[PDB]
């Protein structure tokens, strides 16, 4: 019980270190998601796609 | 709002009868949106001429 | 890291005599070269009230430590009101015993020198004028960092600094024109023109250059041991009446 | 695992004693009444006991022993109330840091949040990561919302430093307490995710230097008339110079005329009695560094400011880098000008105090902030 308690203490320290690393990874991934979903390039391509759809609709109906 | 707002609409006639209003409203809305007011009306009378294109 | 403290000297004296008494009191040997140097060796000086006699009293000892290494750079002129002064570095006891000998033997009056603002401006002007062997003055540049430390009500404005980079300093110097005084004819009128802060009346504390020197109000900290001729010329010119 | 108010943490009792000793007696009475109405422990029968205690003029020590030894930490909600009332009482201890709220193209987004449904959403977003507890109240004087976000850890539960996020009522600028650990980024990112609910919001920080009080940061960057003028334009943020068009014309500045002093434009400052002219000179300095008319401190005390002046003479970019420090910068600058050390004819607008607490460069005569 004594030697397994020391072993479990070392393994629990390793598990807590991996938990802190997964916390940092979760924060980085969600920050990349929130920076990509509201970036300037996304809104620019969204506006250009809307303008192209409106232009092809106007050109089709004018023809 | 309380400022005097204006309204712009167009209507066509082929001699026989009036055209549909939804497509003409969409076309004049898109043409004013894309060109302007002083330029969009010249384009819409040029496209209602339609002698060449 | 050689902090040069400054002291004054009342009466004009020669140093070739009495040095053996310092050797007998000290049991060491020191070399005292007699350099009859002259500021702006360019011929627009008239060769009058431009020369000085420098006595670099070195201590040729083991140089394993710099804090115990202490030079004694002197200056003199037989035409001004206060003729001579000295400046010492280091933290040796030999500085105390040699100021004891200087107070005891020749019978002179010593006092520390406090700095003005225009004196610090002229020292920052003179500490960059480099002398070459080809009888001309080439001017290096340094990213100077000025400093201020005023006292206001409730300590409102504690301390504030004006930092000028090197290329900007060279641009102001080349845009002002060709002169041997940049820091009193170009930069200070530029700071007065663009900020309104006259640095002659504001309380200066540390005109600091880019790791080269550090001019203060009570001392001068440098990186090399030697001090230039124009620097001591400006200091000796400043303490006149 | 989102902790409710009935959970009690494990903290030292003497530090709660030290905190609760920094409060007056009537707020302690209100706290005891509210805690006994919500939680209780050891109806109106025990209320008259404190009503008779405060009528006798007792000290704060016996009543703080009463509150710490009829509940024996109290709970997480009681600690949040204690710390938030301590924030209300002494505002000079904290340090705020502003951050804008952008969305989409770059147009700012007003938050317009409601205190009810936002709290459970923030808690159910934070509880999927750590143990958390939030608490949100309204400031009694200023129209802001202060939210206290507290986090925990497991070696029972070791507490963390409480993180504050201050929402103004109708502004796209959100203040948070100055921290840089991963918990601060987690809380700010979680708020940026849960405040949106329709379209995504990001929090680009507008400043890097912290500022002291909440009144100061509210007057600087909240919803206010002083939000941009802040300097020699402080007269336009209070309109003390003009009246309404329905006012009298006999008491008008066009008809009465203001006493002025002839300026000097030649270089007549570097070559250096009449107390009316002295009073007009002090009035001129008061005009330039402030509004119209203690006595040196400005409206807002600014801690740290670093300028940069990039002029251009004969196609040479000549930069200088001013830096400042101290308690109130522009007040001390007005004091230094008041002693006739700075020529006020050549003090530019950015040095005078406008765009306060903004440390940015200058490229050809127009200020712009730094990221």
């Amino acid at each position: 019980i004594n030697v397994s308690n020391n072993e479990l203490c070392y393994q629990l320290k390793q598990v807590l270190a991996r938990k802190e690393d997964l916390n940092q990874q979760i924060i980085s991934v969600r920050n990349e998601i929130q920076e990509l979903k509201a970036g300037k390039d996304w809104h620019d391509l969204q506006n250009e796609q809307a303008k192209l759809n409106d232009k092809v609709k106007l050109n089709k109906r004018l023809n | 709002c309380f400022l005097p707002m204006s309204k712009i609409s167009i209507a066509l006639w082929k001699g026989g009868e009036r055209f549909n209003q939804i497509d003409l409203d969409e076309i004049c809305y898109g043409l004013i949106k894309e060109y302007g007011v002083k330029t969009g009306l010249k384009e819409i009378c040029n496209v209602c001429l339609f002698p060449d294109m | 890291p050689y902090t040069w403290k400054f002291l004054g000297i009342s009466k004009q004296l020669s140093l070739e005599n009495g040095i053996a008494k310092l050797n007998q009191l000290l049991n060491l040997e020191v070399d005292l070269d007699i350099q009859t140097i002259r500021v702006p060796s360019d011929p627009d000086g008239g060769t009058a009230a431009d020369e000085y006699i420098r006595y670099e009293m070195r201590l040729d000892i083991s140089n394993l430590d710099e804090g115990t290494y202490s030079k004694f750079i002197f200056l003199g002129n037989s035409k001004m009101e206060v003729p001579m002064f000295l400046c010492y570095c280091g933290t040796d006891n030999r500085n105390e015993v040699v100021l004891q000998w200087l107070k005891a033997e020749y019978g002179v009056i010593m006092w520390p020198i406090k700095f003005e603002q225009k004196t610090m401006i002229k020292l920052a002007d003179a500490s960059i004028v480099h002398v070459t062997k080809e009888n001309i003055e080439q001017i290096t540049w340094f990213s100077s960092k000025l400093y201020f430390e005023p006292e206001t009500q409730d300590k409102n404005l504690r301390q504030f600094s004006i930092e000028i980079p090197r290329e900007s300093c060279e641009g102001l110097a080349l845009g002002y024109g060709n002169t041997m005084h940049p820091y009193n004819d170009a930069i200070v009128p530029y700071i007065y023109n663009e900020t309104g802060m006259a640095v002659e009346r504001l309380p200066l504390t540390s005109v600091i250059l880019a790791g080269h020197t550090k001019i203060m109000r009570e001392s001068i900290v440098t990186s090399t041991r030697s001090l230039r001729n124009r620097v001591l010329a400006v200091v000796l010119q400043s303490i006149q009446f | 695992l989102r902790l409710e108010d009935n959970y009690v943490p494990t903290s030292d009792t003497l530090v709660v004693f030290k905190q609760l000793m920094k409060l007056p007696v009537t707020v302690l009475y209100d706290l005891t009444l509210s805690w006994f109405a919500k939680f209780g422990g050891s109806i109106y029968l025990l209320t008259e006991t404190l009503d008779l205690l405060i009528e006798k003029g007792v000290r704060r020590n016996v009543i703080v022993n009463r509150i710490l030894y009829v509940y024996w930490g109290l709970n997480v909600f009681q600690l949040a109330e204690i710390d938030c009332h301590l924030m209300i009482s002494k505002p000079e201890k904290f340090k705020w840091l502003p951050s804008k709220a952008l969305r989409g193209d770059g147009k700012p987004y007003v938050v317009k949040l409601q205190p009810a449904k936002f709290i459970e959403n923030l808690q159910t977003d934070l509880a999927k990561i750590y143990h958390c507890h939030v608490y949100m109240f309204k400031h009694p004087s200023l129209p802001v919302l202060i939210t206290r976000i507290q986090l925990f850890d497991s070696n029972p539960l070791i507490s963390r430093r409480p993180y504050y996020v201050a929402f103004p009522l109708n502004s796209p600028i959100i203040f948070h307490s100055v921290d840089k650990d991963i918990y601060a980024r987690l809380v700010l990112q979680s708020i940026s995710r849960t405040i949106s609910e329709r379209e995504t919001i990001i929090f680009k920080p507008v400043q890097k230097i912290p500022v002291k009080s909440i009144h100061n940061i509210m007057t600087l960057l909240g919803p206010s008339r002083f939000a941009e003028s802040m300097g020699p334009w402080e007269c336009y943020a209070s309109a003390n110079f003009e009246r309404s068009p329905l006012h009298d014309y006999k008491k008008h500045q066009g008809l009465t005329g203001k006493k002025v002093m002839v300026r000097e434009f030649d270089d007549s400052f570097l070559n250096d009695e009449e107390p009316e002219i002295r009073r007009l000179r002090l009035e001129k300095n008061m005009i330039k560094f402030k509004g119209s008319a203690s006595r040196y401190s400005s409206l807002v005390p600014i801690e740290k400011v670093g300028f940069t002046l990039k002029n251009e003479i004969n196609s040479r970019i000549i930069t200088i880098k001013l830096k400042f420090n101290g308690n109130d910068i522009f007040g001390g600058l007005h004091e230094l000008c008041d002693k006739n050390l700075i020529n006020i004819d050549k003090v530019p607008g950015w040095l005078a105090g406008e765009n306060g607490s903004f440390s940015g460069t200058i490229m050809n005569g127009d200020f712009q902030r730094e990221q």
